[PDB]
């Protein structure tokens, strides 16, 4: 509530009640994370039809 | 002509460095417009793929083969958006007609 | 068969109203309850969206072509939204009604709604906010909705700041298939045959469910919300709760408030007939402009005073016209003065049917709140069977109800709830 | 105990606005930063009223209505 | 049962003299109120610069007591009956104008004579009034469009009476007297001079009696045979301009110079107004707008707004547009504009010519939808033409214009002409004149 510590400065500094108890914020559920970049296996998935698409008609 | 398709398909050379036919078709007014009205995750897939394929060809390298992208795989996603572009330019030429 | 209003109702709800009086101009219009009052937290802002996008692409025909059409044609499109419905009125010559009404029909009933033909018109959506917050009365009717209620018309008529840019396409697909169905519109038309609204509504209208959703039924709360924005003039509305339409409580309302006075008969007029105007001017020598403000809605209703004043003058202002409501509560009048207000209600209804805008709107209205047609006979010989009585009751109503004030200026003097 | 900063043990920098003159030599956190705020449209600007007889009528007393159209300006009656 | 058999069933007019030549002229529809009105043939045009506020406070002072109803009693009367009454003046017409009931017709008769006979002008609401309407100049000051209205008429009918606004000077205002108003009525609202129109739930008969019973003795006769005049006025090409840029947008009007009332071109001229539109903020129409000015200003997002307007006095007129933008528009809009009357002077094309018959078509009878406008446009008319137009004449009319005359009025009245050009506010990107002329020419034609 008084402190909280400072990446950039290394040291402990003022702040909030907000941002040094609860760090963790009030969100209800955890999101998923970002995709696997630069991934050895790669499965892609099928969308819709190619035999439905490619028709110029 | 599925053999054949495949064939030059793979002579073409755009699915050497990961591309789609309707990610490497050229910019007109009516590409640029449907590119407009293509959606966020597929917008940001053709921008990328694109980018790739300035790496790859600055680099004078291309995908690996397990990589490359397939003909079975290809989806279109840009062609229905065109389609409706080319339409609304065509009813606009012919009220100009009329 | 311009002798009478012809009027039915399709077994699916719909109601088919049509005159024809060969005129040069043919109107069509579509009564939907779809207003702002169907929405909850959610998706608020969604009406205004679909207000605007009543010009979009449809299954059927383009923007482009609904557009060029309806102006080739020379005819006009207009959306004229009210919190409890909306109306789409197309008016045109009678040799094109019928391609005005397929241009009016595929754009009510099946809209494409694209995503990006949304997110071009949100722009649109917050200039048309502006302007119409241009004046400060919209803003003060809005307040006084928001405080006046807790849902379903504390929803504001325009769309919130934070609403825009979210307002989605499946948003606005989900409450027009959620409040456009058949029992919620009615079809109107001035100048077109009973058989051809007939075979549109039976071509297009007849695809839709029946009552939709059901709606929030309104709860009161009061209260009163400030807003300083520093103007030359401070606006105030006081109002409280009253009936809903198709109430002789209503009818004593409406005369009620034609007593103490709806709006001006003269132009730089003394309003000596409003005793509201009378009273608040005994005590003054500083512009200003009090009225009686009377909005009834399906199942709850708004009557209180407007003024409008300056700012160290706002307190006198208001505590004459509330002691004048409340001498009016206590029964200071003259049966002249009620027969005076019943003949300006009776005038001030005639000269609404009078035109055929007006004619419209009042045909659709009854359309959708009644299901049937009340002629304006029947309508003057209520309003002139409303007792002075009934008067006295109403505004004892409004003086021991509860309050909703909603004020905007420069407030150091305007006096709260409490203190009145 | 007699200061708000003593009192209310979270709440202390809500109720104190807190903005200096000058730098300090420590640098602070949570620096903030406008994240370039919209501008609302620029409109024409109305007549104001000066006198009773042009002030009368502007009070509303009828349910707010909204009209837009196709080539027609949006209207909004009282 | 199509458009023409719709226009001849609309029913007539119907028009009689009565023995001092006041017209009295009505007609006659299913509706169960009416407009009855007084129009009288004065204004700016026949004020002498003396008077240039006297129809202003004429009007002011008309109903705020007479000598059978003094004070308020006749703002009671009318208010107890519930009719509600109006009253307006532009620079050639002022008509005073009641909506009522059908059951109040000698009432609101009797009031309009006792109005525009018996007003009496008591020297405290003279003053009264004067501050009153002192304070509505400053109003109209801090509005925009008017001032540029005004402007435009000042510089393009520079030294004729008809440059003068309608409300007139300040000092004037301040200066005028009790004798002045009861000379501009002795000497402006003559019998023959008024057209009393009825409109609505109205017998003609009953109105032609009522007529007989109170507007016979108005005294036609002028005091010592100070019979007024009207002179044509010099339509003067010139520039205004009134920069102040602290104003948020911009307002420039151009105009040349009309055809008058009388002319048969007005027709041809206000198809070609509704050929190039006008457009709003609030248009849904957006960029697929019919209008191709109205189109390019949504696609370069130029303007705020315009309009075109064509307005008529006695063989004089101002025909052009007007257009409110920001600072940085105003050479794109008046470009564009301009090359959009060129277009119309050169290449008119058959489908937009229909395209703007049938918008003409629709605002006149949707105009003409109302009894109040009914009545304006039977006033307007008797005092203008002296006879009602109808609307099987002007359908006749329309069908009668085609392209090829169109470009030929269009070439006739807009190209190389000298225009009148109004600008307020930050108008410094408003082009010179020079610049406008040379828009006002193709070297391609």
């Amino acid at each position: 509530m008084y402190y909280k510590f400072s990446s950039f400065t290394q040291k402990l500094a003022g702040a909030w009640a907000s941002e040094a108890y609860t760090p963790q914020g009030l969100k209800p559920v955890s999101x998923x994370x970002x995709x696997x970049x630069x991934x050895x296996x790669x499965x892609x998935x099928x969308x819709x039809x190619x035999x439905x698409x490619s028709g110029k008609n | 002509l599925d053999g054949f398709r495949k064939w030059y398909y793979n002579a073409a050379g755009f699915n050497k460095l990961g591309l789609m036919r309707d990610d490497t078709l050229h910019e007109t007014e009516d590409v640029k417009e449907a590119i407009r009205r293509l959606p966020e995750d597929l917008y940001n897939d053709r921008m990328f793929r694109i980018k790739r394929a300035l790496d790859l060809t600055m680099r004078h390298q291309i995908l690996p083969k397990d990589q490359w992208t397939k003909y079975e795989e290809d989806k279109f996603y840009l062609e229905p958006y065109l389609k409706e572009v080319i339409r609304e330019r065509k009813e606009r030429e012919e009220w100009a007609k009329k | 068969q311009p002798q009478d209003l012809e009027f039915t109702k399709l077994p699916n709800g719909l109601v088919i109203a049509s005159l024809e009086n060969y005129a040069p101009l043919s109107r069509i219009g579509l009564f939907v309850k779809a207003g702002s009052r169907y929405e909850d937290s959610n998706n608020l802002g969604t009406s205004h969206l679909l207000r605007l996008a009543s010009s979009l692409t449809t299954k059927g025909a383009s923007s482009f072509k609904i557009t060029r059409g309806i102006e080739a044609v020379g005819g006009k499109l207009s959306v004229t939204a009210t919190r409890e419905n909306m109306a789409y009125t197309v008016e045109g010559i009678r040799s094109d009604i019928e391609i005005l009404m397929e241009f009016l029909l595929n754009v009510t009933t099946a809209p494409e709604f694209r995503r990006w033909e949304v997110a071009a018109l949100r722009s649109q959506l917050k200039i048309d906010k502006a302007v119409a917050f241009q004046n400060s009365q919209t803003r003060i009717i809005e307040n006084l909705h928001d405080v006046a209620y807790k849902n379903a018309l504390a929803n504001p008529l325009y769309c919130p700041d934070y609403r825009m840019g979210k307002i989605t396409s499946e948003e606005l697909h989900y409450f027009v298939q959620n409040h456009f169905t058949s029992a919620r519109m009615a079809l109107v038309g001035l100048g077109v045959s009973h058989s051809v609204l007939k075979q549109v509504a039976e071509q297009f209208l007849n695809m839709r469910g029946g009552l939709g959703l059901a709606g929030a039924k309104a709860k009161y709360r009061g209260g009163e919300i400030r807003e300083q924005n520093g103007d030359n003039l401070v606006h105030a509305a006081i109002v409280a709760e009253s009936a809903a339409i198709g109430n002789a409580e209503a009818n004593a309302f409406s005369v009620l408030q034609h007593l103490l006075g709806a709006g001006p008969h003269i132009k730089r007029g003394n309003n000596t007939t409003s005793l509201l105007s009378q009273s608040v001017a005994k005590g003054s020598h500083q512009p200003f402009d009090v009225s009686a403000f009377n909005a009834s809605y399906s199942d709850s209703g708004l009557f209180g005073i407007y003024t409008i004043s300056q700012a160290a003058a706002a307190g006198e202002v208001i505590n004459a016209a509330y002691n004048q409501v409340k001498a009016v509560a206590q029964g200071n009048l003259s049966s002249a003065d009620v027969q005076a207000a019943k003949n300006k209600l009776k005038a001030g209804y005639l000269m609404s049917v009078e035109t055929s805008e007006g004619f419209l709107s009042e045909i659709g209205s009854q359309a959708l709140a009644a299901g049937s047609y009340m002629p304006p006979s029947t309508v003057l010989q209520q309003i002139d069977s409303v007792a002075d009585a009934d008067v006295v009751k109403a505004a004892k109503k409004f003086v021991s109800g509860k309050k909703s004030m909603a004020a905007s200026g420069n407030l150091g003097h305007t006096p709260f709830l409490d203190e009145l | 105990m007699l200061s708000v900063a003593a009192r209310s043990g979270p709440f202390a920098p809500v109720l104190s606005a807190t903005s200096r003159g000058v730098a300090g030599a420590l640098r602070p956190l949570l620096q903030g930063a406008v994240p370039a705020a919209s501008e609302p449209p620029v409109l024409d600007v109305k007549r104001p009223f000066l006198c009773r007889e042009s002030l009368s009528g502007q009070a509303a007393a009828r349910p707010l209505v909204a009209t837009v159209g196709l080539n027609v300006p949006a209207s909004v009656r009282f | 049962a199509t458009f023409a058999q719709a226009l001849q069933s609309v029913p007539e007019t119907q028009v009689s003299i009565l023995d001092n030549g006041l017209r009295v002229a009505s007609e006659q529809s299913s509706h169960a109120t009416c407009t009855v009105g007084v129009w009288i043939d004065a204004g700016s045009r026949y004020e002498t610069e003396k008077n240039n506020g006297a129809g202003y406070f004429l009007e002011h002072l008309a109903f705020k007591g007479t000598k059978n109803r003094p004070g308020n009693a006749l703002e009671k009367e009318v208010e107890s009956i519930g009719a509600h009454l109006n009253a307006y003046s532009t620079r050639e017409h002022t008509a005073y104008l009641i909506k009522a009931l059908s059951k109040d017709l000698p009432k609101v008769v009797e009031l309009l004579a006792d109005i525009v006979q018996n007003s009496s002008l008591e020297d405290s609401q003279i003053e009264k009034e004067r501050d009153v309407i002192l304070r509505e100049m400053q109003e109209n000051d801090a509005s925009m469009q008017n001032v540029v209205f005004d402007y435009l008429h000042a510089t393009a009918f520079q030294g004729t009476p008809l440059a003068q606004a309608v409300e007139g000077p300040s000092e004037n205002v301040r200066r005028l007297s009790r004798t002045d108003l009861t000379d501009y009525l002795n000497r402006h609202y003559k019998a023959p001079r008024m057209v009393l129109a009825a409109a609505g739930g109205v017998e003609h008969q009953q109105l032609l009696d009522l007529a007989q019973k109170h507007l016979s003795s108005v005294s036609r006769v002028y005091e010592e045979d100070a019979v007024p005049g009207l002179t044509p006025c010099r339509f003067t090409g010139s520039e205004i301009r009134h920069r102040d840029d602290a104003l948020p947008l911009a307002h420039v009007a151009i105009a040349v110079e009309g055809p008058g009332w009388a002319n048969p071109d007005n027709v041809t001229l206000q198809v070609a107004n509704a050929i190039i539109g006008h457009y709003d903020c609030t248009y849904g129409g957006g960029v697929h707008l019919s209008s191709p000015l109205a189109s390019v200003a949504v696609a370069n997002k130029l303007c705020q707004s315009f309009q075109t307007f064509n307005i008529s006095y006695s063989d004089t007129g101002l025909l052009g547009a007007h257009f409110v933008c920001d600072a940085m528009s105003i050479d794109d809009m008046v470009f564009f504009l301009q090359g959009q009357w060129m277009r119309l002077c050169t290449s008119a094309t058959e489908s937009e010519v229909t395209r703007g018959k049938n918008i003409l078509r629709n605002a006149l009878v949707s105009h003409l939808d109302g009894t109040t406008p009914v009545c304006e446009d039977i006033g307007r008319s008797l005092l203008t033409y002296g006879r009602r137009i109808p609307l099987a004449e002007w359908e006749s009319r329309i069908q009668e214009v085609d392209a090829q005359m169109l470009r030929d009025i269009c070439s006739k009245y807009f190209y190389d002409q000298c225009p009148a050009v109004a600008g307020y506010g930050p108008i410094e990107q408003l082009p010179d004149y020079n610049r406008i002329r040379s828009g006002m020419f193709w070297l391609r034609f």
